[PDB]
């Protein structure tokens, strides 16, 4: 099978949850594509099948088990397994539709839902913007149960969603974000449960744009800015990739360097 | 795959204290010197420099041009054409060092007031030597959290971790261009190294020196470096009741990780 | 709670001499932790005196100690070392091993060692 992370949100540490982090990025990219100190993922074209997947078994207080799936091309949730049961997001293309069945190849019951894993869609799905979800361990405690759930119909959609929106921010973004990795570990060693601020709302719906801005630049400097906020909302542009070194941790595999 | 399209943004150079490179009273003449200058906000062409793809830095169609190749000659605005191409050939480095690949040499600032004409110097890695390409003409404003999520924090000279608090101004850090970090209450004073050699506690000194004890970079593995010595920020033995923060060789533990927060 | 430093092994030795002192720890996940030691002298404050990352590569020490003292780690026994060589009437103290944290009720010590001369 694909290489399996797992983490646990019972008795959850700062500790816990970073080495957890850090260990899904050391699985997402080698580290050897590096642009202004920045590594960047793994390059879908040319990316062998056996290699296109990375699971994360997640556990809670109930011992429940859920196995997210997430892409290694842009870190992001495409399914998740649970018991007999796997479930995936609607495939954005047919090369993703026939990867998909080379994962969970184990279950008995496959399903592909209508709808994709953006947040503009579980969102209208849960009921709720990102800024109304609060994150935390609890959360994803309980987004485990959810998660779980829907394969014996406990379970509503919008919970559903809801769960999904808690399991990427926590998972996909956190290992996307240094920021959104701290972002978590300030809600796990206070033990508070919290909704993203502007900041996090704002990097999450720029990742795309910063990784062409960054690989496109030119020695650092981008070639139009991008619009960040702060953490009071207040905005703010970015020009060069010297601010962002520490932001982010991980990007989409845009172009080749120049050599 | 496509290989990734060099742009040619038109941004300002921000460096020393957070002035702006700038070609003197707008003159245009050959040899005429680069200089320091408060960053303007208007649309004037001498403080909009063109990163082009041949590595030439030009403003209003001329080129930054190092008068030569030892260190202490100054920096000139200059016809692309007619001069000597290797002086006016720049690398831009993420660490915020702007060299000149046939000498080697780096643009400085020998002096941080206005109207301070533009170097090459020998890289030392000083607050002197550190620029960024960028539109944005003031400096950014951020918490420094640290190990058990505290928050970096200034007091008279001396600097340590405490309990974190919106409402703490001598928790406000300004990140400069020209790597320097400064108190919010006051910045004319730097994070600064006394010494280059491990457990030297850090202080908060005047930025006069612009020295290389002064210059920090925001790795991505979450270190706050010191470029020239190649130490990093270290709350010492992990116990902020120490309250010594130093430099030391990198190894990646959570007393040397911090995250600037918005 | 449970998290508990038992320290072992000071003694009465006279200058030039040399003691290995000893914390076990018990409790926690003592691997990553990092561990410090203090000495408290009869009247004067406690003062730090040396401390171990999760490596044996890292090491802080005071200056009064460089180059006689040694911070050690044992990950399998769950044991913090101090290794006292050329001991001197300076050293006299009651030696304290300390799990550090970010707010002082969190602090974690044990009873502390008697080292004499
Ligand atoms: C930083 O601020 C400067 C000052 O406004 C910006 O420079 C301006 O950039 C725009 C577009 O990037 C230029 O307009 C362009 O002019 C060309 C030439 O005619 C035209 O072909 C384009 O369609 C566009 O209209 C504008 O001239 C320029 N202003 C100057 C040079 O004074 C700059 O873009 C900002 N940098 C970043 C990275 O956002
Ligand atoms: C500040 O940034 C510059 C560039 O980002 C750093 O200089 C570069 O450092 C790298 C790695 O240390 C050098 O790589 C070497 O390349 C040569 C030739 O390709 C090769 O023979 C070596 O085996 C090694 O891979 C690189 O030469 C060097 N210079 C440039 C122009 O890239 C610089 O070290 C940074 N300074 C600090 C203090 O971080
Ligand atoms: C997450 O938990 C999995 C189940 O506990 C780990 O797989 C197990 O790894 C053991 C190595 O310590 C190995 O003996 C077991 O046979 C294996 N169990 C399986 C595969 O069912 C997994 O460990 C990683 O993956 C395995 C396949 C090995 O390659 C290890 O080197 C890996 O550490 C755990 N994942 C992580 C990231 O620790
Ligand atoms: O609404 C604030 C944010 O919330 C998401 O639900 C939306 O899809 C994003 O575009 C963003 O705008
Ligand atoms: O050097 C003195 C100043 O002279 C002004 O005329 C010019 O607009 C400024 O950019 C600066 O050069
Ligand atoms: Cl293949
Ligand atoms: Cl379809
Ligand atoms: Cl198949
Ligand atoms: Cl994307
Ligand atoms: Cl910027
Ligand atoms: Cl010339
Ligand atoms: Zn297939």
């Amino acid at each position: 099978q694909y290489p399996i992370i797992n983490f646990t949100t019972a008795g959850a540490t700062v500790q816990s949850y970073t080495n957890f982090i850090r260990a899904v990025r050391g699985r997402l990219t080698t580290g050897a594509d590096v642009r202004h100190e920045i590594p960047v993922l793994p390059n879908r074209v040319g990316l062998p099948i056996n290699q296109r997947f990375i699971l994360v078994e997640l556990s809670n207080h109930a011992e429940l088990s859920v196995t997210l799936a997430l892409d290694v091309t842009n870190a992001y949730v495409v399914g998740y397994r649970a018991g007999n049961s796997a479930y995936f997001f609607h495939p954005d293309n047919q090369e993703d539709a026939e990867a998909i069945t080379h994962l969970f190849t184990d279950v008995q019951n496959r399903y592909t839902f209508a709808f994709g894993g953006n947040y503009d869609r579980l969102e209208q799905l849960a009921g709720n913007l990102r800024e109304n979800i609060e994150l935390g361990n609890g959360p994803l405690e309980e987004a485990i149960s959810a998660l779980y759930y829907y394969s014996t119909g406990g379970t509503q959609l919008p919970t559903l969603a809801r769960s999904f929106i808690i399991c990427i921010q926590m998972i996909s973004e956190a290992a996307r974000f240094q920021y959104i990795e701290g972002e978590m570990r300030t809600r796990i060693r206070y033990n508070r449960r919290s909704a993203p601020d502007p900041s996090v709302i704002t990097l999450e719906n720029s990742w795309g744009r910063l990784s062409t801005a960054i690989q496109e630049s030119n020695q650092g400097a981008f070639a139009s800015p991008i619009q960040l906020q702060r953490r009071n909302g207040s905005k703010f542009s970015v020009y060069d990739v010297s601010i962002l070194i520490p932001i982010i941790a991980l990007m989409v595999y845009r172009c080749a360097p120049p050599p | 795959a496509d290989v990734c399209m060099d742009p040619e943004p038109i941004v300002r150079i921000v460096g020393r204290n957070g002035l702006c490179v700038d070609v003197r009273d707008g003159r245009f003449h050959n040899g005429n010197a680069i200089q320091l200058w408060p960053c303007k906000s208007n649309t004037d062409a001498n403080q909009l420099w063109t990163l082009k793809r041949d590595n030439t830095i030009r403003s209003n169609g001329k080129c930054l041009t190092t008068y030569g190749y030892s260190p202490g000659v100054y920096v000139m605005i200059y016809d692309c054409n007619t001069a000597a191409t290797d002086a006016t050939r720049w690398q831009i480095w993420d660490n915020g060092t702007i060299i000149n690949p046939r000498s080697s040499l780096v643009l400085a600032a020998t002096s941080g007031n206005s109207g301070t004409t533009l170097t090459v110097q020998t890289n030392i890695y000083a607050v002197s030597q550190g620029w960024l390409p960028t539109n944005n003409t003031q400096p950014f404003v951020t918490t420094i959290v640290g190990l058990y999520g505290l928050c970096l924090q200034a007091n008279s000279g001396q600097v340590w971790i405490e309990d974190c608090s919106s409402e703490k101004a001598e928790q406000q850090w300004a990140l400069y261009a020209d790597g320097s970090i400064r108190p919010q209450q006051n910045r004319d004073n730097c994070l600064t190294s006394d010494s280059n050699i491990r457990e030297t506690v850090v202080k908060i000194l005047s930025c006069g020196p612009a020295s290389s004890g002064q210059r920090w970079m925001f790795k991505n593995d979450g270190t706050i470096l010191n470029l020239y010595s190649g130490l990093v920020l270290d709350v010492r033995a992990s116990d902020p009741s120490l309250k010594q923060i130093i430099l030391y060789p990198l190894h990646g533990d959570p007393n040397q990780i911090w995250l600037p927060l918005f | 709670a449970q998290v508990q430093l038992v320290e072992s092994g000071g003694g009465l030795v006279q200058p030039g001499g040399s003691l290995r002192l000893s914390c076990v720890a018990s409790g926690f996940t003592f691997s990553s932790t990092p561990m410090n030691w203090f000495r408290q002298a009869p009247g004067k404050e406690r003062e730090f005196v040396a401390g171990v990352g999760s490596r044996n590569d890292i090491a802080y020490y005071a200056d009064s100690v460089k180059g006689r003292f040694t911070v050690s780690r044992d990950d399998a026994k769950n044991t913090v070392y101090l290794q006292m060589n050329s001991l001197k009437p300076e050293d006299t103290g009651v030696y304290y091993c300390k799990r550090p944290a970010g707010r002082i009720e969190d602090e974690l010590w044990g009873q502390g060692t008697q080292v004499t001369v």
